RNA sequence: UCAGAAGGGAGGCGAAAUAGAGCAUGAAAUCAGUUGGCGAUCGAGCGACAGGGCAUACAAGGUCCCUUGACGAAUGACCGAGACGCGAGUCUCCAGUAAGACUCACGGGAAGCCGAUGUUCUGUCGUACGUUUUGAAAAACGAGCCAGGGAGUGUGUCUGUA
RNA sequence: GCUCUAAUUGGAUGGAAGCAGGGGCGAGAGCUCCUGUGGACCGAUUAGUGACGAAAAUCCUGGCCAUAGUAGCAGCGAUAG
């Protein structure tokens, strides 16, 4: 009696040397939180980013320590942008037909939360057979 | 007070310039060393006795309800002089400062060492005062 | 109202509640704090002394202007809130009775959990000068008690 | 006429209150008021063809 | 059980009673109890960024440490030898050498482990926000807090544009 | 990013929306997954539609904390037990 995930959970994509380097860079450099100015000072102000507009705003004026402001210089490398940490490109899947055309070498599949257990069971078996990792696998009871 | 301080360094302030010693004792204490300054009463301040005395008298004089508590005795004065060379409100600063103690006379068995650059030549100088003298003028009880 | 906020083993524990009591919530908080960990019987004896004025209840939170009391230990302010105390005595009488009916020894059981909760206000208005009225309100208090065998 | 049927008036300065039309101590008519009018509502005269 | 048609306990119904009567769901402000972190010698835009400590069920992230080696931009030596300077020191050669951020490979290691999250500590920077203003942290104006509400719309005509 | 319309096309009692806590992506607006709760609805693409996005207006309404167990429950030629 132990929990085990369905499918190929250890599968990793094959990446060109330069893509793996850029993936490593993205992970290494990261980025600031880019939370809205003073969101921590007022409960009614949430973290969702808004450009500081105040004429006198310290953050708008670029005062060191008031947080970076969103700017294009902060974008991730083109080659790797949007990749799952594993390096796979994600493909969203609502059913069995959605698996068609998916390359399990460069792509992993994410089953939409709305999809129920019955349809999930079928999607997961077909995906394994096609050599495609499921990022959000069911965990089933199996022996120790 | 009589507590038997264990010092990595014992400094003899006899015929030495207070601020030049203090500057060096400050830096050593921040460097991790425990320091005992010895014979504080015989430590020395260059210049005209009358203006020197006015300055220290002004410090005894100034104050209010919040309070400015300025030491009259030679050990106290030396201690305070050192505190001024430490970030004594920050943690590393208060730690260094508490690793320093100043003594009237020499409670140790061994003579202290004379730090380079701190020694005053009495044959070359008549304009200076001993801490002991300042304290007596300030009205300190002379226990040394 | 409240539900029990702590889990309790039916076999080793007994339960009781007060509902919507009109009495100081602040006094109730102070009393709960003080009787937790006591034996049911101990708590009863304590509260009766409070009612007599022999035992102060420490007020550690709602202390404004409250005079110091020599019998308070490790603290200064205390008082003798008999009304809330009487209600806690009702709470304990129920709990210990429930316990006895289950075959425990009621008085000897430890108070594992005791907590007061302000569940509402009974609302009133007080006419003031200059043609205005202002709130004159009654707190409403639930309190949960879980007795547990030693 | 939704939100406009009321002779609510503002007290102006001096009560420590914003200048907002009130009737029987409740704000009325202005678009920031609950029960107030819709500032720029859908209109029948609009040509939708 | 209780002064009790109250309330409580136990129990019954139902898929569900945390559907038990203003009873679907049940946010925030906020309250009680409790958990983690800090804590009665210490300083205040509450943080950003970097780095420590303590804390962490699974899932949805899987990385990370150390020795050695490969590659190696800008930059770039010690010591030693020769020569110069009153002196601090400098020049020439060793040498664009050793070193040099990232990345990778072999071997070894970590599973509260790496990330991340909570809290706290250290470093650097930092006197909110919005508005008025030549100049706002302002002893200029506004808000107790939170939720919800709250401001370029229609007709006609004219003039451009795609 | 929000509403509702249309065409094309999907998900849901083998558990939709919402909510709480958490994981991943995006410079970001925001997208998405897991767990719990919930117990019936929900999307995507394209072309439309508009009562479409709030930290502020002594803004509106409702709820709520501190204030605080504080002021008052004394004062009056009727001090009443
Ligand atoms: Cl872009
Ligand atoms: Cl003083
Ligand atoms: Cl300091
Ligand atoms: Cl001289
Ligand atoms: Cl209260
Ligand atoms: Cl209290
Ligand atoms: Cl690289
Ligand atoms: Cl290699
Ligand atoms: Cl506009
Ligand atoms: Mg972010
Ligand atoms: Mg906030
Ligand atoms: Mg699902
Ligand atoms: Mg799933
Ligand atoms: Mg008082
Ligand atoms: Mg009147
Ligand atoms: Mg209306
Ligand atoms: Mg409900
Ligand atoms: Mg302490
Ligand atoms: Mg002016
Ligand atoms: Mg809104
Ligand atoms: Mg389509
Ligand atoms: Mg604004
Ligand atoms: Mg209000
Ligand atoms: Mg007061
Ligand atoms: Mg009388
Ligand atoms: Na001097
Ligand atoms: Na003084
Ligand atoms: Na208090
Ligand atoms: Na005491
Ligand atoms: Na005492
Ligand atoms: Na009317
Ligand atoms: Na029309
Ligand atoms: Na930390
Ligand atoms: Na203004
Ligand atoms: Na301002
Ligand atoms: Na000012
Ligand atoms: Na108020
Ligand atoms: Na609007
Ligand atoms: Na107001």
């Amino acid at each position: 009696t132990e929990l085990q995930a369905r499918g190929l959970t250890e599968k990793t994509p094959d990446l060109s040397d330069e893509d793996a380097r850029l993936l490593t860079q993205r992970h290494r450099v990261g980025k600031p939180q880019f939370n809205r100015q003073d969101h921590h000072k007022k409960k009614r102000v949430s973290t969702s980013w808004r450009k500081p507009r105040g004429q006198l705003s310290k953050q708008r004026r670029g005062i060191k320590g008031k947080g970076d402001t969103v700017e294009a210089g902060f974008r991730s490398p083109t080659a790797v942008r949007g990749k799952h940490p594993s390096g796979f490109e994600e493909v969203r899947v609502h059913n069995v037909d959605d698996l068609e055309g998916v390359d399990g070498d460069t792509e992993a599949v994410r089953i939409a939360s709305k999809v129920g257990a019955r349809k999930r069971e079928r999607i997961e078996e077909e995906a394994e057979d096609a050599g495609i990792r499921v990022l959000n696998p069911t965990y089933v009871e199996v022996e120790v | 007070s009589v507590a038997e301080f264990d010092a990595d360094v014992i400094v003899d302030a006899r015929d030495c310039i207070m601020g030049r010693v203090a500057s060096q004792v400050a830096e050593q204490a921040l460097d991790g060393e425990t320091v005992a300054v010895v014979n504080a009463e015989r430590a020395v301040i260059t210049g005209r006795e009358e203006q020197i005395v006015e300055k220290y008298e002004k410090r005894v004089d100034i104050g209010n309800d919040n309070g400015y508590f300025y030491p009259k005795r030679p050990d106290g004065i030396f201690k305070r002089t050192i505190r001024g060379m430490l970030p004594h409100k920050k943690q590393r600063g208060r730690e260094a400062f508490e690793s320093v103690r100043v003594y009237l006379g020499n409670p140790y068995d061994e003579d202290g060492e004379v730090l380079d650059g701190t020694s005053l030549d009495r044959l070359s100088n008549i304009k200076f005062v001993t801490l002991g003298e300042i304290s007596e003028t300030l009205g300190a009880n002379k226990t040394w | 109202g409240i539900s029990y906020s702590v889990e309790a083993d039916p076999d080793t524990t007994a339960k009781a509640m007060l509902r919507e009591r009109q009495m100081s919530f602040k006094h109730s908080k102070a009393i709960a704090r003080e009787i937790k960990g006591k034996t049911a019987g101990e708590a009863v004896d304590y509260l009766e002394a409070v009612i007599e004025g022999d035992q102060p209840v420490p007020f550690k939170q709602h202390n404004s202007g409250v005079g110091h009391k020599s019998k308070v230990d490790g603290w200064d302010a205390g008082r003798y809130p008999e009304k809330a105390s009487k209600a806690f005595l009702d709470l304990l009488e129920n709990a210990v009775g429930n316990a006895d009916h289950q075959g425990f020894d009621g008085e000897a059981m430890t108070i594992k959990h005791v907590a007061a909760h302000k569940v509402g206000e009974q609302q009133g208005r007080k006419p003031r000068a200059m043609g205005r009225a202002s709130a004159w309100n009654s707190p409403q208090v639930d309190v949960e008690l879980i007795l547990e065998e030693p | 006429y939704a939100g406009l049927r009321t002779p609510a008036e503002s007290f102006g300065s001096g009560r420590g209150q914003a200048h907002v039309p009130k009737q029987d101590g409740r704000a009325r008519r202005v678009p920031q008021a609950v029960k107030g009018r819709s500032a720029h509502p859908p209109k029948t005269e609009k040509d939708r063809s």
